[PDB]
């Protein structure tokens, strides 16, 4: 311990400012697109409880921005031109057509990813058999849901596969992936 | 500063004069092929008299070099700065009289131009000492040149403004007017 | 000649797709009236009390009012 005065039984890890705004409220963790305007869960709540929609909009757009999304750097004064083209130099009708196309594409991609996740579930349920050598044939639903929401780093997947292959033990899961912080260099980016 | 600049250039010019004159053996006079193949030293080398008399002059410029390095590194804050007036005379009087002889060396029928390694430092140091005396008489404050250049620049600005307003484009046209 | 005219036609069709302002938010560096942006206002001279009358008819002819 370094602590001269006070030291709880778990060491204090210095948490820092968040560097990115949270996912909105309307989004899901997966690849399938959101909902154009209103989410679906809004229909199963009290009218005097659905104020969190507009509050979340206010928070992401105006009042809770982490001072790291307001750094003036040389990369951002060029991204400004890209974005200003998209928002002021392109007519909203072409933007609307592109929006529809991109939605359709994302639905196809999400369908593909779901197919792949189910395939992975069979594969690892098969690998646990080699691992235990004997009976074990199940898989972990926790890991399936964590794979669908992109909550695993590749190293965690590899170590889980190895643990399965060697000792069965289908219920021992890697911890969880932490979100990536915004990269900053200097006046540069 | 200004007097400091003069004294610095004096010490370095005399340093060069010595470090070039002695660290090499000796120079060789112009041959002038066909110059009276008999005597009178025409088309010949040099000799004891010349060499040693010159080796002297080098020591004289060394003496004034050391005097000037002393004055610079001592009164660079320009002990007490004033009574150096003694040394000042010893650095000016000699100087001017030296220049006098040099100013009549052409009339004396001397060849001062063929050998730069000797006369250069003498002439340059005489000029530097004389201009140092002059600047110490009127105290150029190293900021008065700034006032001179500002005066000439103000004059030429006043000139180009008149030229522009008379021959190129009136100032009442190019500048904006208020109130409407 | 067909290519060299098709270029201009594409530009004109793009300018057509805009159609207006719906989609453009207000901007504070570029208000809609150039006098705000340029800081222009009258002075003390050149202001007659008989001017407002003619002012009005100019207005009446700009807004389309056919009465005059
Ligand atoms: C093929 C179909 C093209 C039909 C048409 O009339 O095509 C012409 C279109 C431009 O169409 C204009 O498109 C306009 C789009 O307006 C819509 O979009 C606007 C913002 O884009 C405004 O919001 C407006 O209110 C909203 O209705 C209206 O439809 C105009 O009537 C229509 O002339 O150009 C184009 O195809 C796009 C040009 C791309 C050329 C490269
Ligand atoms: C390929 C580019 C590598 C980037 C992949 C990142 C994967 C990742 O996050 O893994 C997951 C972990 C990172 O781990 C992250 O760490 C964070 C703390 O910083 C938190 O712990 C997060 O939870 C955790 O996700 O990656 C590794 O542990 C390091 C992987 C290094 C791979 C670099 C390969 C490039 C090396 C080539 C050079 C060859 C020279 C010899
Ligand atoms: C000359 C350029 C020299 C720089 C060399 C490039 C360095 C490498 C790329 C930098 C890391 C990217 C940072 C990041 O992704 O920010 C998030 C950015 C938006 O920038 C962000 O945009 C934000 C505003 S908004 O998102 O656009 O509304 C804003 O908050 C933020 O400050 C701004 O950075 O999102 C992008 O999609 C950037 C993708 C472009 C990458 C191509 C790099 C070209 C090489």
């Amino acid at each position: 311990t370094s602590a001269p005065f006070i030291s709880p039984m778990t060491p204090y890890v210095p948490e820092e400012e968040p560097t990115r705004t949270p996912p909105s409220i309307k989004d899901t963790g997966t690849l399938r697109p959101a909902s154009e305007w209103y989410p679906q869960w809004m229909q199963y709540r009290r009218r005097e409880d659905n104020y969190v929609f507009w509050q979340d909009k206010f928070m992401r757009c105006s009042t809770d921005i982490p001072w790291a999304e307001k750094r003036w750097t040389l990369f951002s004064t060029v991204w400004y031109l890209v974005q200003q083209l998209r928002f002021v130099g392109t007519p909203p009708a072409l933007r609307y057509v592109a929006f529809l196309g991109w939605r359709a594409l994302m639905f196809q991609v999400y369908a593909a990813h779901k197919a792949l996740v189910l395939w992975q579930c069979k594969l690892d349920a098969g690998l646990a058999r080699i691992g235990s050598g004997g009976a074990t044939a199940t898989f972990s639903k926790t890991m399936a849901l964590r794979r669908l929401h992109w909550r695993n780093s590749p190293l965690a997947e590899a170590l889980y596969a190895l643990n399965l292959y060697k000792t069965g033990r289908v219920h021992l899961l890697p911890p969880v992936a932490k979100p990536i912080p915004r990269p900053t260099f200097f006046w540069l980016f | 500063t200004v007097a400091g600049l003069l004294l610095t250039t004096t010490i370095v010019v005399s340093l060069y004069g010595l470090f070039a004159a002695v660290f090499a053996p000796a120079p060789a006079l112009p041959v002038a092929v066909g110059a009276w193949p008999g005597t009178a030293a025409a088309a010949a080398v040099m000799d004891g008299s010349a060499a040693g008399l010159r080796r002297l002059a080098a020591g004289g410029l060394l003496l004034t070099a050391a005097a000037s390095h002393g004055l610079f590194d001592f009164a660079g804050s320009v002990p007490n700065p004033t009574i150096y007036s003694l040394l000042n005379l010893g650095f000016v009087a000699a100087a001017v009289l030296q220049s006098y002889f040099l100013y009549i060396a052409p009339a004396w029928g001397v060849n001062v131009n063929w050998d730069t390694a000797l006369w250069g430092p003498m002439y340059g140091t005489a000029f530097l000492g004389l201009v140092y005396g002059l600047v110490a008489l009127t105290k150029f404050d190293w900021s008065s040149v700034v006032d001179a250049v500002l005066r000439v620049a103000c004059w030429f600005a006043e000139l180009t403004m008149w030229f522009w307003d008379t021959f190129v484009w009136k100032f009442s046209w190019s500048e904006k007017t208020r109130r409407a | 000649a067909a290519v060299a005219a098709g270029w201009h036609l594409a530009s004109f069709a793009l300018n057509l797709a805009f159609w207006g302002v719906e989609g453009m938010p207000p901007d504070r560096y570029w208000p809609t009236s150039p006098r705000i942006r340029l800081q222009i206002r009258p002075g003390r001279y050149g202001n007659m009390d008989g001017g407002q009358r003619v002012y009005m008819d100019y207005l009446a002819r700009s807004e389309g009012v056919p009465l005059n």
